[PDB]
């Protein structure tokens, strides 16, 4: 299947005294593998995944290095957005970055991405072909305008199409043993009785990776979209992922619902029925 | 690995 | 300032068994700013020793934490998860509930 590598900033102000909280963190896939806070005691670029502390000191100088500047840039940004949005200096405001590359099943680049937010908004991002800018208001173009002169694009095209893709194909073969794993939803129905007419059905899936998945109802062998609940994947805390999707049905007519399960773990069809 | 050496200022 | 009130689920890492040793989370997404207030409590009572994982956020910006304890569920225990955040006017609690 395909795979990412994203890195996400957020950097807050602290407008009474001293720099931004600023906290990074790096993702392979669904996997988070380093993190910075600039509260925790090390000031240093740290390891969350087994297989990331394989890497030597000169990585973790390198990464430290980076974000050091990263979080400083973002010191400095945060005065620049305050005066072009006329903004005193009483109210915290917000730094957002994300970016990364895509790749396929082979591996090979995809797509890549760069995009930036101020106080929860869209401010500037990098379009698809990785060489202009969309800038949603004037003060956007403005650094539009800066990154322009300054040839940000292409470095930045050169870090996505490239550097992104090598760094995300390494960490995959070292991290192979659960990286290249997939975990297949386990999933079983439960029963929940609201009065003597009505029932729901809740379909469960448990202990998945990646988190990327699909549930769905049909009655009688057609989509069923009406009177169902469905919750927001959402992490176990051990890795994998968890989710349910619920629809209410008259009781005594069970047998005609089935919930369809699609996962990346999952070679062939998987459906579930209340024959219980 | 991150983008370097320090993206650029807004 | 665009401000976005936190979505809450409560829930174990694995299936609940009274008398055996889980984990309790609660997820808070989709909020902004990212100033948050998250307390677990048990029957009532605020429990001390939280974790939570690293601020990270949606592709429309929204930030999401995950809160968890380790906790051995009981017939009679009851758990929640208190949220407060400059969106909502009072404290929200979300009981645990084993069939959600």
């Amino acid at each position: 299947g395909s795979h990412s590598m994203r890195y996400f900033f957020t950097s807050v102000s602290r407008p009474g005294r001293g720099e931004p909280r600023f906290i990074a963190v790096g993702y392979v896939d669904d996997t988070q593998f380093v993190r910075f806070d600039s509260d925790a005691a090390s000031q240093r670029m740290e390891p969350r995944a087994p297989w990331i502390e394989q890497e030597g000191p000169e990585y973790w100088d390198g990464e430290t290095r980076k974000v050091k500047a990263h979080s400083q840039t973002h010191r400095v940004d945060l005065g620049t957005l305050r005066g072009y949005y006329n903004q005193s200096e009483a109210g915290s405001h917000t730094v957002q970055r994300m970016y990364g590359c895509d790749v396929g099943s082979d591996w090979r680049f995809l797509r890549g991405y760069h995009q930036y937010a101020y106080d929860g908004k869209d401010y500037i991002a990098l379009k698809e072909d990785l060489r202009s800018w969309t800038a949603a208001d004037m003060a956007a173009q403005t650094t539009k305008h800066k990154w322009e002169a300054a040839h940000v694009a292409e470095q930045l095209r050169a870090y996505l199409e490239g550097t992104c893709v090598e760094w995300l194909r390494r960490y995959l073969e070292n991290g192979k043993e659960t990286l290249q794993r997939t975990d297949a939803p386990k999933t079983h129905m439960t029963h929940h009785a609201v009065s003597d007419h009505e029932a729901t059905l809740r379909c469960w899936a448990l202990s998945f990776y990646p988190a990327e998945i699909t549930l769905t109802w049909q009655r009688d062998g057609e989509d069923q979209t009406q009177d169902t609940e469905l919750v927001e994947t959402r992490p176990a805390g051990d890795g994998t992922f968890q989710k349910w999707a619920a629809v209410v049905v008259p009781s005594g007519q069970e047998q005609r619902y089935t919930c369809h399960v699609q996962h990346e773990g999952l070679p062939k069809p998987l459906t579930l029925r209340w024959e219980p | 690995a991150q983008w370097g050496p320090d993206p650029a200022a807004a | 300032m665009i401000q976005r009130t936190p979505k809450i689920q409560v829930y174990s890492r694995h299936p609940a068994e009274n008398g055996k040793s889980n984990f309790l989370n609660c997820y808070v997404s989709g909020f902004h700013p990212s100033d948050i207030e998250v307390d677990l409590l048990k029957n009532g009572e605020r429990i001390e020793k939280v974790e939570h994982s690293d601020l990270s956020f949606s592709k429309d910006w929204s930030f999401y934490l995950l809160y968890y304890t380790e906790f051995t569920p009981t017939e009679k225990d009851e758990y929640a998860c208190r949220v407060n955040h400059v969106t909502l006017s009072q404290p929200k609690i979300v009981k645990w509930d084993r069939d959600m």
